[PDB]
RNA sequence: AGCCGGUAGCGGGCGUGGAUCCCUGGAUGUCCGAAUGGGGGAACCCGGCCGGCGGGAACGCCGGUCACCGCGCGCGCGGGGGGAACCUGGGGAACUGAAACAUCUCAGUACCCAGAGGAGAGGAAAGAGAAAUCGACUCCCUGAGUAGCGGCGAGCGA
RNA sequence: UGGUUCGUGGAGCCAUGGGGGAAUCUGGGCGGACCACCGCCUAAGGCUAAGUACUCCGGGUGACCGAUAGCGCACCAGUAC
RNA sequence: GUAGGGAAACCGAGUCCGAACAGGGCGCAGCGGCCGCAAAGUCCGCGGCCGUGGACCCGAAACCGGGCGAGCUAGCCCUGGCCAGGGUGAAGCUGGGGUGAGACCCAGUGGAGGCCCGAACCGGUGGGGGAUGCAAACCCCUCGGAUGAGCUGGGGCUAGGAGUGAAAAGCUAACCGAGCCCGGAGAUAGCUGGUUCUCCCCGAAAUGACUUUAGGGUCAGCCUCAGGCG
RNA sequence: CGUAGGGUUAGGCGGGACCUAAGGUGAAGCCGAAAGGCGUAGCCGAAGGGCAGCCGGUUAAUAUUCCGGCCCUUCCCGCAG
RNA sequence: UGGUGUUGGCUCUUGGUCGCGCCUGCGUAGGAUAGGUGGGAGCCUGUGAACCCCCGCCUCCGGGUGGGGGGGAGGCGCCGGUGAAAUACCACCCUGGCGCGGCUGGGGGCCUAACCCUCGGAUGGGGGGACAGCGCUUGGCGGGCAGUUUGACUGGGGCGGU
RNA sequence: GGGCCUGACUGCGAGGCCUGCAAGCCGAGCAGGGGCGAAAGCCGGGCCUAGUGAACCGGUGGUCCCGUGUGGAAGGGCCAU
């Protein structure tokens, strides 16, 4: 008897997979405990239309992030600070870069996503990955400068 | 030993035909009937308990039509069944037949 | 143009201003009965609720209303029981016949039960069966005691 | 197992209590095992007058009875008993 | 009906068996001077007899179906009632005796028991009577039980291949080895009985063969009528 | 016996407007081709439980019923505690 | 009482079957232990050679085959001895065996959730448990019951005889 | 007693015996292909009379007659047992 697993069960199959088991197993264990649903043709489309819709929201992330990988990687965030020789008196944070990428260049950005543990305490030209979506990591060139 | 609530399968009357002899096809003289008496053949009636709208509903159903019960439950997902009694849920289930 | 049934009599009345009487509709219709407020040994008993009557609160009477089940969004529509045979469906004998008897016959008859109606069933081809064909179903005639079935017996019979 | 003329017969067809268990016309069922060929027909939803049956009832008519007959009852009979 | 023969294919005044052109089986056929007329055959009436049906009529013992009965009787269940009087005198108890203590013995008290005698009541042993009875089971005398497995009132349940039975196949409404009613039904009866005006002619058989046959049948024999032959 | 006329008087007697017994019926529930079979509660079910009237007089015919004497029960309303 | 439906889970263990690793194959003759038909006139070695010895396995008593170490580059065929077929190498399959898997047949054990019993509590706990019950089907026992049968002749019938 | 042999024939069959039926019995002759005999001829089991069993149902060999729209097949028929 074909069923659609609602959960991944050991040596049975992965959630949402169509497996074949014995009638009594499905009727007196799986279906009563919510572990699987009858692989009827009706909800076999319900499975299909989730496989379909979930792939749609995901490829929309990988093609909205791509447009955000075009704006960045094709510009530079110049950041003016007060600096002595090379060490900065303050510090430039990811929050600073975000609030900097706001007013300048127009793009608002999520600070918590940027890859930067400690605040930048020296001048220079940095390459900071953004990661708005895995496998789509945006390399941002940010130039810390003085005055 | 009664009526399938899904199919309407009913106890039917059958003859029990006792035969002796070698069949003509086996090269024998032929089959002889040493007795014919009525008997009943029953549906393979079984209990199927399922939960619908929180309540527990029992069907008396021939084995042949056991999946037809679970279908009626799926078809009952789109019904305003909440708060009804089991006797009322059953009537709604069978109405969908 | 007589009349107050059969039914005369007693004692009283009615009708050409149309009686009696015949037809149609309406009103009244105790109690029991599917009987259905509840109970019950049918035609009896005993209640709730609302309204009325009596001096009426206790008591009693009058009118209304109150069973169960099904269906539909507490309220509605429906159901119940009956009917001479006729009909369909669900069950279903035996004597008898076979000059014994068991298969077979009697017979899907008698009968029980459910349901139906003035009829019931059936009915618009997943038909027939050889006609290069017919064209729902029902019913009658015929086909035909044919084809066949059958302890290939008795018989059964498209 | 039943139905049919068919009583297991070469036993198809129609129905179905049990088990198994499809397809959507290039699908399917049938023409008496079965196979091929050639034809016929569209199952698994429902309804449908009329022609047919009966006679509690009403009328008409008898080479039907005439009170031991004719209905069990011509009469206060499904009564008396 | 006009064509038959063959299991059939098939052939046809023929056909089948067969190698046969053999032989055999089964088949094939009007009067007068065209018409009458007689005729295949067929239709209808009428009569005899046969088949089917209850089939000449009356009659079982039985079998089956559906109901109706435990107001009789059997058992159980519930709830009430009844059993004069007398006799016997268990256990226990107490006192006395006894013993180391006891067992146990004796008296008194006591009031047990499918105990005894005997009415009511329940029975029905032997005899007589009765025998178209007073009575479809009674009467007289006698006799059994009578605190028990006792009797009994009322209210209930169990039924027909079923009940109930301290068991007799007893009883289940005055006949129970399978109740009663209605139905199948006009069961069936190779058996018994019965079968209705008159006259006239003829006129048997009771044998043989075969038969789950022997007092029943089929055929033959014997009777009768019609046609024909002579 | 025939005809006719008359005769049966209840809060307390018996039954019911109370209770339950076997048993019957039977919401819930279970079972059976149909008919129907069961079924805890509940209901019905008495000669068992419960519950207040004795004595005398009177009629041709009734009397714990009518009457007389002396008693008693329940229900309703009111008063007081 | 077998099969099967209601009837499921895990494991162990034997059985059967395919998938895969595979390894196994003994005459006269012939290197030696030749499974068979093809492909075959070459493959092989830093994917370290001729061979030294420790390890299982296969031993028809020759060995064969698998590791490991040393050493660390040559070895077998084509030819011919040779037999019915004759050799390095690469496929298909054959024998039999083993291991991982399918998929099932039995068996043993355990589980729980169908099903059954039960518990003032019940979408639950407890016990039994895929058994039992029940449906279809197979064979069997079966006067508990049912329908019947149980011949004739005959100095009556029975018995005997026929 | 011996020799050669298979007539212990196939296809029929005039005519009869017996006889309730159904059976039982005897059979010359014609044809086919034979055996023996020089031949005439005999030969269709056995000197004769008992040594047997109707139907139905089925087996086997042959036949190639039927074959459920058609070709086949299933299954029948016929001859023999
Ligand atoms: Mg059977
Ligand atoms: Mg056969
Ligand atoms: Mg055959
Ligand atoms: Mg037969
Ligand atoms: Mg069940
Ligand atoms: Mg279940
Ligand atoms: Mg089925
Ligand atoms: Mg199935
Ligand atoms: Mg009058
Ligand atoms: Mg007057
Ligand atoms: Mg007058
Ligand atoms: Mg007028
Ligand atoms: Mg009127
Ligand atoms: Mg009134
Ligand atoms: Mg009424
Ligand atoms: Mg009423
Ligand atoms: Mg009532
Ligand atoms: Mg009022
Ligand atoms: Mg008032
Ligand atoms: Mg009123
Ligand atoms: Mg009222
Ligand atoms: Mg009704
Ligand atoms: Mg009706
Ligand atoms: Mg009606
Ligand atoms: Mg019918
Ligand atoms: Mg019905
Ligand atoms: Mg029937
Ligand atoms: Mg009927
Ligand atoms: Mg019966
Ligand atoms: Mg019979
Ligand atoms: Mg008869
Ligand atoms: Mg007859
Ligand atoms: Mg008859
Ligand atoms: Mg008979
Ligand atoms: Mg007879
Ligand atoms: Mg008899
Ligand atoms: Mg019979
Ligand atoms: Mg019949
Ligand atoms: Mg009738
Ligand atoms: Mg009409
Ligand atoms: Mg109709
Ligand atoms: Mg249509
Ligand atoms: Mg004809
Ligand atoms: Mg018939
Ligand atoms: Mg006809
Ligand atoms: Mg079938
Ligand atoms: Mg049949
Ligand atoms: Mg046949
Ligand atoms: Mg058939
Ligand atoms: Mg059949
Ligand atoms: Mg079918
Ligand atoms: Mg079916
Ligand atoms: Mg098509
Ligand atoms: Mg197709
Ligand atoms: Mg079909
Ligand atoms: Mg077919
Ligand atoms: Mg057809
Ligand atoms: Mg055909
Ligand atoms: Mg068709
Ligand atoms: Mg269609
Ligand atoms: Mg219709
Ligand atoms: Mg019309
Ligand atoms: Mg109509
Ligand atoms: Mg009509
Ligand atoms: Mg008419
Ligand atoms: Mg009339
Ligand atoms: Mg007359
Ligand atoms: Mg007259
Ligand atoms: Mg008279
Ligand atoms: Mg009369
Ligand atoms: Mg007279
Ligand atoms: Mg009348
Ligand atoms: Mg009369
Ligand atoms: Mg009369
Ligand atoms: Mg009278
Ligand atoms: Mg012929
Ligand atoms: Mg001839
Ligand atoms: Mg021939
Ligand atoms: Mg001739
Ligand atoms: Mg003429
Ligand atoms: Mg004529
Ligand atoms: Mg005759
Ligand atoms: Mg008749
Ligand atoms: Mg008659
Ligand atoms: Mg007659
Ligand atoms: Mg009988
Ligand atoms: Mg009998
Ligand atoms: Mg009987
Ligand atoms: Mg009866
Ligand atoms: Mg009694
Ligand atoms: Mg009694
Ligand atoms: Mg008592
Ligand atoms: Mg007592
Ligand atoms: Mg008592
Ligand atoms: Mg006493
Ligand atoms: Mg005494
Ligand atoms: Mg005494
Ligand atoms: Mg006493
Ligand atoms: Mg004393
Ligand atoms: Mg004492
Ligand atoms: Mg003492
Ligand atoms: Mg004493
Ligand atoms: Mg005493
Ligand atoms: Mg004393
Ligand atoms: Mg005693
Ligand atoms: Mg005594
Ligand atoms: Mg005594
Ligand atoms: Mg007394
Ligand atoms: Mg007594
Ligand atoms: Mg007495
Ligand atoms: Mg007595
Ligand atoms: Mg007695
Ligand atoms: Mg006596
Ligand atoms: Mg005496
Ligand atoms: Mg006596
Ligand atoms: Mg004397
Ligand atoms: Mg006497
Ligand atoms: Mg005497
Ligand atoms: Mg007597
Ligand atoms: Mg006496
Ligand atoms: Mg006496
Ligand atoms: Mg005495
Ligand atoms: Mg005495
Ligand atoms: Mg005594
Ligand atoms: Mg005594
Ligand atoms: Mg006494
Ligand atoms: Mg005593
Ligand atoms: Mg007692
Ligand atoms: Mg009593
Ligand atoms: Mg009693
Ligand atoms: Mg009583
Ligand atoms: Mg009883
Ligand atoms: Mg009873
Ligand atoms: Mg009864
Ligand atoms: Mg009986
Ligand atoms: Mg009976
Ligand atoms: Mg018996
Ligand atoms: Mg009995
Ligand atoms: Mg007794
Ligand atoms: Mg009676
Ligand atoms: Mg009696
Ligand atoms: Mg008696
Ligand atoms: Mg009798
Ligand atoms: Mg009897
Ligand atoms: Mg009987
Ligand atoms: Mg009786
Ligand atoms: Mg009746
Ligand atoms: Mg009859
Ligand atoms: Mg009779
Ligand atoms: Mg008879
Ligand atoms: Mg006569
Ligand atoms: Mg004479
Ligand atoms: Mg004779
Ligand atoms: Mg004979
Ligand atoms: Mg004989
Ligand atoms: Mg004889
Ligand atoms: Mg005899
Ligand atoms: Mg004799
Ligand atoms: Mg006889
Ligand atoms: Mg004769
Ligand atoms: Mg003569
Ligand atoms: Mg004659
Ligand atoms: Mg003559
Ligand atoms: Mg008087
Ligand atoms: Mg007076
Ligand atoms: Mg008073
Ligand atoms: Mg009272
Ligand atoms: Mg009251
Ligand atoms: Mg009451
Ligand atoms: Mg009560
Ligand atoms: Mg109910
Ligand atoms: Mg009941
Ligand atoms: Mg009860
Ligand atoms: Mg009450
Ligand atoms: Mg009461
Ligand atoms: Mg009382
Ligand atoms: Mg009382
Ligand atoms: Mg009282
Ligand atoms: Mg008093
Ligand atoms: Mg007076
Ligand atoms: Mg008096
Ligand atoms: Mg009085
Ligand atoms: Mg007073
Ligand atoms: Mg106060
Ligand atoms: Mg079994
Ligand atoms: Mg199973
Ligand atoms: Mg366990
Ligand atoms: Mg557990
Ligand atoms: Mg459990
Ligand atoms: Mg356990
Ligand atoms: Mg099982
Ligand atoms: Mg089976
Ligand atoms: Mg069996
Ligand atoms: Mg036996
Ligand atoms: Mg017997
Ligand atoms: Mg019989
Ligand atoms: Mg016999
Ligand atoms: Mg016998
Ligand atoms: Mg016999
Ligand atoms: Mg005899
Ligand atoms: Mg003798
Ligand atoms: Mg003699
Ligand atoms: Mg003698
Ligand atoms: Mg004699
Ligand atoms: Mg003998
Ligand atoms: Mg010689
Ligand atoms: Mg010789
Ligand atoms: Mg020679
Ligand atoms: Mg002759
Ligand atoms: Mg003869
Ligand atoms: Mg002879
Ligand atoms: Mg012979
Ligand atoms: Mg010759
Ligand atoms: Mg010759
Ligand atoms: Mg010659
Ligand atoms: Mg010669
Ligand atoms: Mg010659
Ligand atoms: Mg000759
Ligand atoms: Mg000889
Ligand atoms: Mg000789
Ligand atoms: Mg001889
Ligand atoms: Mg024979
Ligand atoms: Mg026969
Ligand atoms: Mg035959
Ligand atoms: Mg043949
Ligand atoms: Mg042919
Ligand atoms: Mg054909
Ligand atoms: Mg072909
Ligand atoms: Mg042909
Ligand atoms: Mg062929
Ligand atoms: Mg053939
Ligand atoms: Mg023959």
């Amino acid at each position: 008897m074909k069923v659609i697993l609602l959960e991944p069960l050991e040596n049975l199959g992965d959630v949402g997979q169509v497996v074949d088991v014995k009638p009594g197993y499905a009727r007196n264990y799986l279906l009563p405990r919510g572990l699987a649903v009858l692989a009827t043709e009706s909800n076999l489309k319900a499975l299909e239309a989730r496989i379909r819709a979930q792939a749609k929201r995901l490829a929309e992330r990988k093609a909205e992030a791509e447009r955000l990988k075009e704006i960045l990687e094709n510009l530079t965030l110049t950041i003016p600070v007060r600096a002595g020789e090379t060490k900065i008196y303050g510090s430039v944070t990811a929050k600073d870069i975000a609030e900097a990428l706001s007013r300048q260049h127009g793009v608002t950005i999520d600070p918590k996503r940027l890859a930067l543990e400690k605040p930048i305490k020296e001048l220079g030209e940095y390459v900071l990955t953004y990661k708005p979506h895995p496998e789509v990591p945006i390399q941002l060139k940010v130039s810390v400068v003085a005055q | 030993s009664k009526v399938c609530e899904i199919s309407g399968k009913r106890p039917i009357v059958a003859n029990s035909i006792q035969r002796r002899g070698k069949a003509k096809r086996e090269g024998g003289v032929g089959k002889k009937t040493t007795g014919i008496s009525k008997r009943r053949q029953y549906p393979n009636l079984q209990k199927v308990r399922v939960r619908v709208a929180g309540q527990e509903i029992t069907f008396r159903v021939a084995a042949s039509h056991i999946p037809k019960v679970y279908e009626l439950v799926e078809r009952a997902k789109g019904l305003k069944l909440e708060g009804l009694s089991p006797k009322e849920i059953k009537k709604e289930l069978l109405k969908l037949l």
